[PDB]
Formats: structure tokens, sequence, C-alpha cells
């Protein structure tokens, strides 16, 4: 007979030689599954003791279980308070993070003036420790910590000597301002500014972070008092820590909305912005993603700040598959009417190479690259054919859509390359490229005197088709018999009966009809109908609603810059 | 009284000094220290004795069982083997069951152990050897012994022990080397084995004579007759009888289902009497199983039951006498009803397949009711799918609206990976069984509803198929799809169906201004701009299907066609689609225009191929 | 046929492993740990049988004892769930009173009840009168 | 701001465990296990939000380590946070482990809980930690090629061969699943080339394929050539390439597999006279690619006298050949579905089947690596000849044939 | 987890 019935006994023994070597044992099968709890009073009395070895232990045990039981935990109280007395700034420290853990409506009492005291402390660890107990508890009831005058003790915290006690009281004091709105327990005015402008200039790294984050929401409604503010955050573009770094950024990026363009300030602070998120990219994997997210953001609001600087944005080969995604969205953002030129050397080399799901991605970046920069659609149809003759399957399927929308969108400008691609009827697997081509035989048909058993080619094996190329093979064959008929006589015949009789796909089934019937009624509409000139294609969106851009240009430090959405979509 | 000898304390402490361990790396210490201390006894000038040599072993057989391996020691195991002593042939052979090695001179110095034992005709070490061969089964072995095995298991002075352990020991290696197993003269006289006074052996010799019978049924064919003959004088002769055999007051459970399952083998009897006697047992089985229990221990349920279940798959296999077939079913029928869970599993699992069964006179369909609440309450997704799959495989034209009903609700609260084949087992039974076509619709679109990310391309393409067949239904489903319609999320699928079905008609509910022509587009039009291409496509289709019918939108649906979103659309299907349908409102004759936009014709009653057909006398056509 | 025979606790220390067909170390282990994630995790509102790979897992808890046998698909599920039992029962009486500590410090005696009642895959000796007869008549022996 | 702090083995298996805020719970934690961790499918990035719970993890060695929360965090900074967190670790124990994380329960939590107040980080540095740290802190941590090889242009080839295998459920149970892989690199490059080659996770720390009622083991063998170095960094398997074609690794996963097909079977026995059934078959990779050489075999009865199919994609032909319908389909794309409707008469009979209806079995080839794997970089380093790595012309291709891929009917 | 607690009874 033994197992936790054994280690009771070996904590009790008044020998606190072996107490202490025995709450070893203890504390070590908490972390291994072990359900403990029988041994709780046990190791409260080992509290009675002098060894900070073997007190900084029992607390391991205590608060990884006031976090579980802490309708259990308070039954400690009266050792956690005389704790908060103890000459030992360590336990005295340890006592106050423990207690405020204990998340439970009965401690509020207990606790008010033991933290009261801890506030006050000499030792500024047993400070740093009560600043956050002061929030660990607003959570616990947010009134009696607005009423007991915790809030003024935080506001006096700011002030503080050490930063380590600064940085957390402005972590917590924000922290419950968050979560009253309205009730401006922040309030930030013009003069109070100054105040925590000043402790920016210490306060650790974490706690520059609080302080900037603290920063974004004031708004000097003044020129002239966002510009002596603006260059008193310019400094804090370089502490590492790119949590700084972007949260200075959050801050410059919406205090330089003031100012249109004189005094050279903004002129510079735009020039001033630039070096500091480019070497960004510098930094972990992890954070270069942040960054990216970040600086996909911010060319959009404000394209000036990285122009020149879209080298830096290029993919290198072994950049985290994530990093490798977002460089080249913002390498489109930064392509110029006066460097396609070098980006789409770059999109070629991406495509040659052998992260074949990155290779997909690339070409359509040329596609979209013919779109942002309209005059450089010409360079980009020549490189997708480059990229064509490669014959790699996965490449050429991909080139032939993005070619495709490319004749959509200028002119046809290229009715040259047209017969040279039908070389390629190879190995067009995939439905979107087969769909593409089929297309473009129809379309440009005049210009193929091969189109009949291209077509047919097609047709052969109709049911066996996506229902998307079914359905454009549908249209490239009626485009066909318009443009050339007799050269085509049977084949409207067999698509129109196929799609009709064969075809259980409602959609085309009708669409099989609509043509028949239109055609074979009044071709003379029919022709005026499915031929006549489209007009050129408008992408997509590009960018994002000026509104909600500035929304998160806003938040430019936090998880809404990660994910593009506003806070509102995670709570 | 004889004395009882045993116990080994090197070992226990072993045990225990690794059983504590105040650590998962002790334990790893104090085994390369037992490990160094046990080489370097058998390492060393001196043998030791039998017993420290089977402690040793022993010990090391269990280090090797906690996860640890073992370069060495299979030659002191193999010394052991030679032991007259029982607990130390026990132990070597242990050893060498669960360690074993390609070492060509190990396997031959083992089997010459092995072929001494076998040969001493002393059964307690035969047994040891017997075992040892089918632990193992090592292809070496059925080399050595396949042919002496047989040649023991037959003889008249074997005793009872071996002659059981003999007959398994051939059946693995049966397995193990088919060829090496030949069909001898012992074929006869192991069916025979069946009238053995000990109904151990005739256990024994029912698996082995199942396992030949299955690929040599004609060898066997002769077991039938006798597997018969005994299963009726066991479930005959009471509790006083068969003494050592019966088990919580039912007699030889065990060689029962062995026996049961030996017939299943077989056809009915061939020869009239027995047919009769092996079908006079069985009507008594089920007879039994009626009748106030000998006990309520749970254990007695399990073994009659056990045997009852068998005797019913031997009747669902032979599939003959109705009587029977539903004698069975009434009983698997009172096993549901029975508040349980093993038994409401077992029973919907074997009368899911007695639904096979063409001289039940479909017994399975007059307990709808009791399978559709085993469904209904029990939680346990297993008795809750083999519930589901009865009423499917049960489903007629007459319990299918109370089925499909049932069944829609199980799909409600189900697992994701039973979502899309339910959908599917849900419509098949609909535009299988359905008389009101309103229903197969109403059925068909509440899949869609809710558990639409389900339905294939299939289900709903056939739907709007069926609802262009029939016309009985086109109103009432344009009012039912402009409904379900109305509500803000309702899957992609709904609103294919739905536009469809409104462009088609929906003309015939735009009387009513609940749902005017204008009100109908407005509806559609709010769900186009979040649809997948193929929507939008399929919507567009609908959009100058209504400049046909209602002249009143034209002005309106005409210029969301013109505008920038659809003219100039980026996709190349919806861009055709746009640019078309416009065109055809601006140029078309109002007559040309109602003639292209006509109601489509009915959809082809598409028909299978016959892949073959009985032609020149056999199967392929 | 039986596949193999486990006895695992609630934290799948295997304490009997009677294996019946041709496994590899890495392949047994990768079984047990299997066997364990499946049958550890089922609440008794479930049934005493569970599809294992292509197979299937007939089991009943006793203490903190997990009693395994795996068998073929179309094995009788009863037949099989009542052997289990009365192999349990036959332990407990060559030990009377049995319990996780007897199978573990007696495991090499373990398996001669095993072979007794099973072998080969199949079921050997079902009379716990016998079966206990015999491994009495052993135990006398040298 | 951190809510919960948690790390991870390879397995998945949780080590060390700290809750900063009520928010957290048993939610995320198997959320980011079996999200993240056991991705298949998806493409993994540092920070990927599961029901509005964000979370961001870092993986170090072999070790997932991951921080939770339910709030607008600046996310910059709870990756700073978790690397002082790593710098810290190695600082009391070097390399970070899953043996020194298993030996440090203690030290760790008691740096966590110093370094990190309510979720707050809490500069550490190392800075004065002694006098908070009460704790101990125990630490612990070819294949040839002939001198001047001369080539026209450099080429290199990679294909990646996998062969999955399945037995399905009716009901869609993975009962059993493995993946069977190789690499093998031709390689038609000259001189004395360094190459790194860098590949996606989906692999960690041999048999010609064979087995049957036999268990599959996950592993991996590599070359001689192979340099294993850096492995526990993304990839990083450095080699130095015999010439011509070889085999680069050999191995074997049984976890994150994408089975690229699921078959759902609907038999349906109406009585012994005839047999209903219905099988459909959804593809489910990614849509821009294209299984081929598709071919499912449903097996017949032995007393079948009859067959008619319905086949929407492709073509079948009754086989009584080798007694079973087989349906082929050219060509289909990710995320497509198909069908094929059978009824088959059976000759009367009197008993004897039994039938134990075998499986469907597909065979089947497609693009991808159904383990997972993805080549994700690989870059040729030759210093006295220093051609550029951007001239070696690269191509690589997937073939992830079925191996016995079954589905249960 | 108690390994002695009788396996039946």
């Amino acid at each position: 007979k033994g197992e936790i019935f054994e280690l009771k006994a070996e904590l009790n023994n008044e020998k606190k030689e072996k107490r202490k070597e025995a709450v070893k044992k203890v504390i070590a099968a908490m972390t291994v599954g072990k359900d403990v709890s029988s041994l709780f009073p046990d190791v409260v009395n080992c509290m009675q003791t002098d060894n900070l070895e073997l007190k900084k232990l029992v607390y391991l045990y205590l608060m990884n279980y006031a976090k579980s039981q802490p309708d259990m935990a308070i039954m400690a109280v009266n050792s956690f308070v005389k704790d908060c007395e103890d000459p030992n700034p360590l336990i005295r420290a340890l006592a106050v993070r423990t207690m405020g853990c204990i998340r439970v409506d009965k401690i509020t009492e207990y606790l008010c003036e033991p933290l009261r005291k801890c506030l006050k402390d000499e030792d500024p660890y047993v400070r740093k420790t009560a600043a956050v107990c002061v929030a660990k508890l607003h959570d616990i009831n947010a009134q009696m910590v607005e009423d007991q005058g915790f809030l003024d003790s935080l506001r006096d915290l700011i002030a503080d000597s050490n930063p380590m006690v600064v940085a957390n009281a402005v972590a917590a004091l924000s922290e419950i301002s968050e979560s009253h709105p309205n009730s401006n327990l922040l309030d930030l005015n013009p003069q109070n500014i100054n105040k925590l402008l000043t402790a920016l200039n210490e306060c650790t790294e974490w706690g520059q972070i609080f302080i900037l984050d603290c920063l974004s929401n004031y708004n000097p409604k003044d020129d002239r008092e966002a510009q002596s503010i603006c260059e008193r955050v310019t400094p804090r573009l370089s502490h590492a820590n790119s949590a700084v770094v972007l949260s200075a950024v959050k801050v410059l990026m919406k205090f330089l909305e003031l100012l249109p363009k004189d005094s050279d300030y903004y002129n510079m602070l735009l020039k001033k912005l630039a070096p500091p998120l480019v070497t960004l990219l510098s930094g972990e994997p992890e954070v270069q993603y942040v960054a990216l997210r970040n600086i996909n953001l911010i060319v959009q609001k404000r394209p000036e700040i990285l122009k020149q600087e879209i080298k830096v944005f290029f993919v290198k080969y072994n950049d985290p598959i994530y990093v490798k995604l977002e460089k080249l969205d913002i390498m489109i953002r930064l392509a110029s009417q006066a460097n396609i030129a070098q980006v789409l050397a770059e999109l070629k080399e991406y495509a040659t190479e052998v992260d074949v799901d990155f290779v997909r991605k690339a070409v359509r970046a040329i596609g979209r690259c013919a779109i942002k920069v309209e005059q450089s659609a010409e360079r980009c149809v020549s490189t997708l054919l480059d990229l064509i003759q490669t014959k790699v399957n996965y490449v050429v399927q991909e080139a032939i859509v993005v070619i495709r929308d490319i004749f959509r969108k200028y002119p046809n400008k290229y009715e040259s390359i047209i017969a040279t691609l039908c070389e390629n009827l190879d190995s067009l697997d995939e439905p979107d490229a087969r769909a593409a081509m089929i297309w473009i035989v129809g379309e440009y048909a005049e210009r193929i005197d091969n189109a009949d058993e291209l077509l047919e080619s097609f047709l052969e094996g109709f049911h066996d088709e996506s229902t998307q190329v079914q359905l454009t093979l549908l249209t490239a064959i009626v485009k066909l018999f318009l443009k050339k008929p007799s050269e085509t006589q049977e084949l409207v015949q067999q698509v129109l009966s196929l799609a009709t009789q064969d075809s259980d796909n409602p959609d085309l089934r009708d669409r099989g009809y609509i043509y028949w019937r239109l055609l074979s009624t009044d071709p003379v509409t029919a022709k005026e109908v499915v031929l006549s000139e489209k007009p050129l294609i408008s992408e997509e969106t590009d960018l994002i609603e000026p509104t909600l851009l500035d929304e998160l240009i806003c938040h430019i430090g936090s998880l809404a810059s990660v994910y593009h959405k506003p806070p509102n979509a995670f709570v | 009284a004889v004395s009882k000898g045993d116990g080994m304390r090197g070992l226990a402490v072993f045990i225990s000094d690794i059983r504590n361990c105040k650590s998962k790396e002790a334990e790893i210490k104090r085994i390369n220290k037992e490990l160094a201390n046990i080489r370097s006894k058998f390492k060393g000038d001196k043998a030791l004795d039998g017993y420290s040599k089977k402690k040793y072993v022993c010990k090391l057989l269990f280090i090797f069982l906690l996860g640890h391996d073992i370069d060495f020691g299979h030659m002191e195991a193999v010394n052991l083997l030679s032991s007259n002593r029982y607990t130390e042939k026990q132990i070597g052979y242990l050893f060498i069951s669960v360690l074993v090695n390609s070492n060509s001179e190990l396997i031959r110095l083992i089997n010459n152990a092995i072929k001494n034992d076998l040969a001493s005709r002393n059964p307690t070490f035969m047994g040891l050897a017997l075992h040892c061969i089918a632990n193992v089964g090592s292809r070496e072995m059925a080399e050595a012994f396949a042919g002496e095995i047989p040649k023991i298991l037959v003889a008249g002075d074997t005793m009872d022990s071996v002659k059981q352990s003999a007959a398994l020991c051939l059946l693995r290696l049966y397995r193990t080397s088919p060829d090496l197993v030949p069909m001898g003269d012992w074929t006869s006289r192991v069916v025979h084995l069946l009238n053995d006074q000990h109904l151990g052996v005739v256990t024994a010799a029912t698996s082995l004579i199942t396992t030949l019978a299955q690929k040599n049924p004609e060898e066997f064919k002769t077991s039938v007759s006798l597997a018969v003959s005994r299963l009726s004088r066991i479930v005959t002769s009471a509790s006083t009888d068969l003494q050592d055999y019966t088990y919580y007051f039912v007699p030889a459970p065990w060689l029962s289902v062995k026996l049961l399952r030996l017939l299943q083998c077989y056809p009915p009897p061939e020869d009239p009497a027995v047919r009769g006697r092996l079908t006079e047992c069985l009507e008594t089985i089920l007879n039994k199983a009626q009748e106030p229990p000998k006990s309520k221990k749970v254990q007695h349920s399990n073994a009659k039951n056990a045997v009852l279940f068998e005797a019913i798959s031997l009747i669902i296999h032979h599939d003959s006498e109705p009587n029977l077939l539903v004698r069975a079913c009434n009983q698997l029928g009172q096993f549901l009803q029975h508040r349980e869970t093993n038994l409401r599993y077992l029973a919907l699992e074997s009368m899911c397949t007695l639904a096979s069964s063409e001289f039940s006179h479909e017994a399975v369909k007059t307990h709808i009711e009791t399978v559709i609440n085993a469904l209904k309450t029990e939680r346990d997704v297993s008795v809750r799918q083999r519930a589901v799959d009865l009423l499917y495989a049960m489903c007629d034209r007459s319990n299918a609206q109370q089925i499909v009903a049932e069944m829609l609700s199980y799909l409600e609260t189900a697992d994701y990976s039973i979502r899309e084949e339910i959908v599917l087992k849900v419509a098949i039974l609909a535009e299988k069984y359905a008389v009101d076509y309103t229903w197969y619709v109403d059925t068909i679109l509440n899949l869609i509803r809710i558990a639409g990310d389900y339905v294939s391309e299939e289900v709903w393409y056939r739907v709007i198929q069926i609802v262009i067949n029939r016309d009985d239904v086109q109103g009432y489903a344009a009012k039912t799809v402009f409904e379900a319609l109305q509500a803000p999320a309702c899957h992609e699928n709904l609103v294919k169906v739905g536009g469809y079905i409104l462009g088609e008609f929906g003309n015939l509910i735009a009387g009513d201004p609940r749902s005017s022509p204008l009100i109908q587009f407005n509806l559609l039009h709010s769900k186009f701009h979040l649809c997948s291409v193929p929507t939008r496509a399929l919507l567009l289709s609908t959009y100058i299907k209504f400049v046909n019918l209602f002249p009143e939108v034209k002005a309106t649906i005409q210029d969301v066609l013109r505008s920038d979103s659809q003219l100039k659309n980026a996709d190349v299907e919806l861009q055709q689609r746009a640019v078309e349908y416009l065109r055809l409102s601006t140029v078309a004759s109002t007559d040309i225009l109602a003639t292209v936009l006509e109601e489509m014709p009915p959809f082809p009653e598409r028909e299978s191929s016959i892949l073959a057909k009985l032609k020149k006398k056999k199967g392929g056509s | 046929m039986i596949r193999f025979i486990l006895i695992q606790n609630r934290a799948g220390k295997t304490r009997l492993a009677k294996w019946y067909m041709q496994f590899d170390d890495d392949e047994k282990q990768k079984l047990i740990e299997e066997v364990h994630a499946v049958v550890t995790v089922r609440d008794a509102k479930h049934t005493n049988f569970v599809e294992f790979r292509n197979f299937k897992i007939i089991y009943r808890r006793y203490a903190g004892l997990y009693f395994c046998i795996c068998v073929d698909v179309n094995d009788n599920n009863l037949a099989y769930l009542e052997a289990i039992h009365n192999f349990v029962e036959v332990l407990n009486e060559y030990f009377h009173n049995v319990c996780e500590l007897d199978l573990v410090f007696n495991f090499y005696k373990v398996y001669t009840v095993v072979d007794e009642m099973f072998l080969a895959g199949e079921i050997r000796e079902t009379s716990q009168t016998k079966v206990l007869k015999q491994l009495l008549m052993l135990q006398s022996l040298e | 701001m951190i809510g919960g702090l948690f790390i991870y083995n390879h397995k998945g298996e949780v080590l060390i465990s700290r809750v900063y805020r009520d928010d957290i719970g048993r939610n995320a934690v198997d959320a980011f296990r079996v999200n993240v961790i056991h991705a298949r499918q998806q493409v993994r990035s540092p920070v990927t939000n599961i029901a509005r719970t964000s979370f961001f993890h870092v993986k170090r060695s072999n070790i997932w380590l991951a921080a939770v929360t339910k709030q607008n965090v600046n996310a910059a900074m709870v990756f700073e946070f978790l690397y002082k967190m790593c710098d810290v670790m190695a600082a009391y124990f070097g390399k970070i482990s899953e043996e020194n994380i298993k030996n440090n329960f203690v030290l760790i939590y008691e740096l966590l809980d110093e370094i990190l107040d309510f979720g707050y980080p809490q500069n550490s540095e190392t800075g004065a930690l002694k006098t908070f740290i009460t704790q101990q802190g125990i630490k612990s941590q070819i294949g040839w090629r002939r001198e001047g090889i001369k080539y026209r242009r450099n080429e290199l080839f990679l294909d990646v061969l996998e062969s999955v295998n399945l037995l399905m459920s009716p009901q869609g149970q993975v009962l059993s699943a493995h993946v069977s892989g190789r690499v093998v690199m031709k390689s038609y490059l000259s001189g004395m080339p360094e190459c790194k080659f860098g590949m996606n996770d989906k692999i960690v720390i041999e048999t010609s394929k064979s087995g049957k009622q036999s268990i599959a083991i996950d592993d991996c063998t590599f070359h001689q050539c192979v340099r294993l170095s850096k492995f526990d960094s993304e990839r990083s398997i450095s080699f130095i390439p015999p010439d011509g074609e070889f085999e680069l690794m050999r191995y074997r996963t049984t976890k994150d597999i994408i089975l690229p097909f699921r078959v759902i079977p609907l038999v349906r026995e109406v009585g012994r006279t005839k047999l209903e059934v219905k099988v459909v078959i959804k593809s489910n990779f990614k849509p821009s690619l294209l299984a081929q050489k598709i071919e499912v075999r449903i097996p017949t009865p032995l007393n079948t006298s009859g067959v008619q199919v319905i086949c929407m994609k492709g073509k079948a032909k009754y086989k009584a050949s080798e007694n079973a319908i087989v349906w082929k389909i050219k060509r289909m794309a990710g995320m497509k579905e198909s069908q094929i409707s059978a009824e088959i008469e059976l000759l009367p009979t009197n008993d004897k089947k039994k039938w134990a209806r075998p499986p469907i079995s597909m065979n089947f080839e497609v693009p991808f690596a159904p383990s997972g794997l993805k080549v994700r970089y690989l870059k040729v380093f030759e210093p006295k000849l220093n051609y550029s790595d951007h001239d070696v012309i690269k191509w690589v291709r997937y073939i992830g044939r079925s191996g016995i891929y079954e589905t249960r009917c | 987890m108690s390994q002695i607690k009788r396996l039946l009874s």
C-alpha cells in the first residue's frame, strides 16, 4: 500500500531536509497527468519555511492549480497574505502573482489591501507584479478596481522609476481602458501625452510596444502636434524587435495623414519609413511574414514609401513558402511601368524552378502584371510564350489561360502567334486550360484552317469532358459554323445533338437548345448575337475599399494586419 | 493430492526493482545492469544448473516484452529444451516461441529438440513441442514436421490433449504451407474425430475440418451428416450430461457455434433424413430461445445467444423452409425490442442479412417500427448505422415516406462522413419509391436545404430533370423553391435548382404578387453576387427567360445585364451569357425570342447499356 | 481466425500478447498502440465490437485491464466475447482472486493458460473444468 | 495578450501547457494539433485562425511551440516573445529537443511564469534571471562520383514517386493507409557540386514495399551521399550527387495522407435474385490538377448471370474473365465526382455463396504526393566551375500511383 | 492505477 498515500508522509516529516527533497517528487508528477489534490494542504504548510528554492517550488504547485481549482485554492489565503509581508521581495511578488490567478469573486476582498501595499512596495519586482495583478483582478471585478483606486494606482506606476514596472502598468491600464472604451480610462489629453511619450525612451522593449499601442488611439487634432509627436517616435524605428518597429509605423502612418505635402517633413517621414520595414524583411521567417502582410497594406495606402524598393521583395529560393507568396503579391503591387522588365525576368525564373505549387502562382502573376502595368502587356505575352516553349505541362496549362485573358483584355493584337499555340494541343489535360484553348480556336477560327479537326478532336470525347469545356466547346463550335459554314456543317449537328440529347446537365442542355433554335430560325441574328465584339474585360478588385483599408492601417501592428479582417471577425 | 512446486525469486526481484524506478530511465539503467549480469553468467567457466538457466532466461524474455531487444541467450534457451524437467522445457520453448531468428543453426537445433519431444511419446512433452510448432509456424518447421503431425492426430493411442493440439497445429501448418499439407488417409479419420468421446477434441477437429473443407469441400462432405448428429445430441441433453462442457447452463456453446459455422461450409444436407434432423435441431434452438431463462447472469445470456445467432446465420445462409426464416426474423425482432446495445447491434446486423432472403416472405418488413426506433433512440454511431442500413434494404413504396423521414432526421445530426452517403441513399429511395411527386421534390430539397454541402450534381440534376418531365409538380416546385429561397444562407445548390425551376416554370406562380415576376428576379439576383460562377451562369440563363415571360421586368433585367459587372465580366462563360442575352433582348423579334426561349422538351430517359447477358449458354455478352 | 490476443491496461501497458500471425517488432508495436488508441476511448454506451483495420476487435474491460481479441470480420461476436470471459474465469481460479499484478509477476505462466484455451488462432479448450485440472497437474511438475 | 502557451513534440503530444486567460481551454490545443500539426492539404502559415481563436507557432527542432490568443494582439510581438523564450530555453539547456524538455518540466514552467505574466511578456535576456530561477537546469546535447565529370548543359530531374494504399469502410472510415515513398534524382550536371534539397515537413526520422495483412510503420532512408545535418531545420538535405540516376531517399508515411479518392459504395441486396449497386467516386485533391488512367473494379458474384450499368463519365465492361465490372475513366479533375449504376442479375442457386464481397479496388495516377510531400527548393552550388544555380535546368514530376486501394462494399 | 483490484467477483 503506497502511491500518493506515500507522498503525504514524505512531506509531513518535520525534517525540513526531508520535506524539501520530498516536495520535489510531488511537483514532478503534476506535469505527468497524475491527479494530485489529495496532497494540497500538506504542500501549503511546507510554505512555512525559509528556503527560497523550496518555496518557489510549492508556488508552482499552487499557481498551476489556482488556474484550475480556484475553489480549492482560496483555502491558502492566510498563507498568501503572510507572504505579502515577507521581507524577501521574491516571495512578496510570488504571493501576489499567484493570488490574482485565483479567478473567483470571493478573493476580491482578501486581496484588496495586500495588493494595495505591494503596489507601493520598495522593490520594483513586487511593483511590476502588482501592476499586472491589477489587471488580473479587474478581470474578476472591474468595479472593485475602479473603486479601491487601483486605477489611479496604475496611472501612478507609469511615472514610476524603473521601466520594468512602467511597462506592465501601461499594459494593464490599456487592457482595461480597452474593455471600457467610452469610459476614457486612458483619455490621453494633449498634456498627459508628453507624460508617456517620455517613458517610451526607456520602458524595456515590451512596453515600448504597449506605449506605442496607446499612442495609436490618440489623435493630435493639430498639424504641429502630430509633427512634434512624430519626431518623438521616429527613433523607435530601430529597436530590432519588429513589434516596436511596426507599432511605431502604425502610429506614424496615422499621424502622417496630417499636412498634405508641404514642409519637407511629410516628404521626409516617408523617406524615413522605407529603411525600417525594408530591414524588417531580414528578420526570422515568421516576422518577415507579419511585416509582409503589413507592407501589403502599407504600399496600397501610401505607395510612395516603398516605390524604389521592389528588389527587396524578390523571392529567395529558400524563403518559407508563405513568405514567397506574400513577396510575390508585393512584387505585383510595386510592378512599375518602369521595371516589369526586371520583374517578369524574375517571375520567368520562378516558373523555371522546382516548387511546382509556386510556379503556378508565378505565372498567374505575369498576367496580373499585364493588368497592372498596361503598357507592358506585350512583354508579358512574350515571356508566357517562352515558358510555353518549355513544353513542361504544369507551366503551359497555367500560361495558356493567362494568355487567354490578355487577349480578352487588349484588342486581339496577337492573331499572329495564334496559329503557333495550336502546336500544344498535346498535353492540355487540366480542364481550365482545354477550355482556354478550345475558346481561342472558337474566337480566332478565321485565322486557323485547323479549327475543324482542332474542335473535332475535342468533340470525340465530349460526354467525358469538364462541364466547363462542354459549354466552351458548344460555344466554340457554333462560332465556327457562323464563321465557316459548310466546312463544318456536321460538327454543329453533333454538338447540338450531344448537348441536347446526350448531356444531362440541364444548364448545358438549354444552351444546346438556345443555339440550335437560334441558328435554325434566324441565323442572321444568331451571328448578330454569338459573335459581335465583346467588351474589353475589366479586372477585379486589385486594392481594398479605401475606408476599410484606412481602418486597418490603424491596426498596422496587430493580428488584423495579418488576416486582413477588421477585429470584429475574431473574438 | 500431489505437491505444488514453482516460484523464482530472482525474477520477482528483477520485476519489483523495475516496476520501482523513480524514473523512465532508471528502468533503462536497471536493465543494462541485469543484462550485463545475465551475460557473464552464461559467458563464464561453469555453465549454470537448470534452475539458474531457466531463471536468467525468463528474465531476458521479460526484458524483451518490455520493449528492449535481445542479442543473446538463444543458445541457453535451447539447452533448456532438452531438460527432463517440465518447468525448464516450458521456458526454453516460450523463449524461442516469442523471440525467433533466421539463424539456420538454431532453427535446426530447435527442430531437433522438437523432433525428440514429438518422438518421446510423452504427452506433456509432445504438447510443448506441438505448441512451439504452432506458435511459430516457420516454413522451416512445416517442412520438418508437416508430415508427422497428421500421423499423430489420427493415431488411436494419442492422448486427447495431444489430439487437440495436433489438430490445431496441423491447421496452422495448412495456413502456412498449403502445399506441404497433402490430403492423405487421415482425412476420413479426422472427420471421424467429430464423434470423439472428448468434446475438446471434437471442438479442435471442427476448426481444422472447417478450414480444409473450404478448398476441399468434397473430401469433407462426410462431416455434415455428423456435425448434425452431434449438434442435435448437444442441444437436447440437459445440464447433468456433458458435465464439464456446460457453461452457465448452455451446453458446449463454443462447439455448437463451431459446428453451425461448419454446416455453413456446405449446402443443406443432401440426404433428406439428415436435412430433417438438422432442421429439427434448429427448430429446437429457436425453441429454447423463447423459454424462460435458466439464469439471468449475462454470461448464460451471451453464450445462449452466441449459439442462437449462428444457427440464424446458418438459416439465412441455407435459405429454405420459410418457417425457420420467419422464426429467426421474429427472434431477431425480439432482440431489438429488448433494451440493450450488444444485441441491438448484432440483431440489426443479422436482420439486415436476412433481408436478402427470398423465402422469408420479407419477414423483415414487419419490424419497421422496432428498428426505426432503434435508430431514433440508440446513441452509438454503430448501432445507429446498422439500423439505417436495414431500412434502406427493406424500403418499398409502402414505408418509403415513413423511412425517408426518419432518415432525414438521422442526417440532421450526423458525422460528416455520413452526410454524403446518407444523402444518396435517401435520394435513391425517393426517386425510386415515390408516388406523390411533390414528396420526391419536397424530399430532395430538404437534403439540399439542410445537408446541402453533400448533395452531388447527379441528385440535383435529376429533380430538375424530373420536374420538367412531370407537370403535376411544376407549379408546386416553383412555389416550394421560391419559399426555400427566402432563407438568407440556403446552400448554393438550392440557388441552382431554384433559378432553373423559376426560369422554366414560375411564370406559373407569378399570378400571385406574393411572388410577382419582379419579386422573383430581385429574389434571385440577391443570391447572384456571391454565388459560384456556374451558378451565376445558370442565373443569367434564368434572367433572359424572364425577359421572355415577363415584359414588365425586361426594363429592369435588361440593365442588370448591361452593367459592367456582367458585360465586362472577367470569366468568359459569364461574359458570353451576358452579351448574348442582352443582345437578344434587343435584336430578336418578340416572336423569334419567344421561340428561342420556348419551354425546353422533356429530358430523355437515359438508359442502361447491357454489359452482359446470357447468350451462348453463359455469363458474358 | 483469431489474429492476436492483447491484455493491456487503461494506459496501454501490454501485459500479455499472444500473436497468431507473423509480425515484426515494429509492427507488433504499432499494433499494440493502435489497439489502445481504439479500445481505451470507448465508453460502454458504445458496443464491445470495433472495426480494426481489416479485422475486428472483441473486448471487455475488467478493472484496469482491457482483454482484447482480434478476429476475422466474419467471426461470431458473442462467441468470442464469452471466450474472453471464461478465460478470465480460469485465470481467477488459477490465481485465486486474480488481478493485474498476478498477470505481471506471473507473466510467464499466463502464456501456458492462454495456449491451453487458444492455439493457432482458434479456440482450443472451453471447459474451465479440464483446463483447470491440467494447469494444476502442471505446477506439480519439476 | 498571450492566453496560452503550448509545446508539442513531433507526434503532436503535449509537452508543456500554460494557460494565462480563461478564454482558452481544451479547445485551442487539440485545435492546433489536428489542424496545423496534422495538416494535410492545407499549406501551413506562421499564424493561422481556427474558430475565432488565433494560433502563433514556431518549430524549433522537431518540436512545435505555439502561442494562443483570443484577442487582437500585436502579432510581431508574440513571435518576438516566442523567439526570446527559445533563446532563454537554450541558455538553460542548448538544443530545444524533446529529451531536454521532458527533463526540465520544472525549470520550464518556472521559466514561463517569469518571462510572461497574465500573458504580458516580461523581458528576459537572462538578465539577473538567476535570482528568479530557483531551479537547476539539466543540460545535454559520400556515395561516389568520378572527378571531372563534364556536361553540355547542366540539368537535373526529380521524380517524386509515391504509391498510396487504403482500406476504407463503406461509411468512409480509413481502416488502414500508408504511402510508400521514393524521390529519384537523375543528375546530368558537371563538376563536384554540393546541392541542397529543401522540402516541406511531412516526414520525421528498409523493406522493398511488400506485405498484406502486415502493418506499415513510418520510416525514411537516405542515400549514402546525404548529409542529414540540417533536417531539423526544415530539410536542407545536403548531398553531393552520384552521377546520373539514383535514389535520393526512400520512405513511407502512415499518418497525414491525402487519400486521392473516396469510393462510396451503395449496394442493395434485393433477395438472392438481383443486386443493385451504385458507386460514386469523389476526387478530393485540389481542382487545379488531374488524376489519370483511372480504373474502378466492382466485384460481381460468382453466380452472376446478367449485368447492366449506367456510366456517367467513362466506359465499363463486364469481365467474367476475372469476375468484376471494370469501369475506366480517362481523366477527372480534383473536387469533382462521378457515378456508376449496375443492376446485376443472379442465377437462382441454392446457396453456398457467402460471397464475402471483396472490396472495390481502384487504380489511378496523380500529379501530387499523397504523403503530402512537396519539393520546396533544390539549390546547386559548384565552386570550381561556379556556374549559376539559375542556369541549371530543373524539372520535377510527382507520380502518385494507387497501391492496393480498396473500399469495402 | 491500483493494479491489485480483482478482475472479477
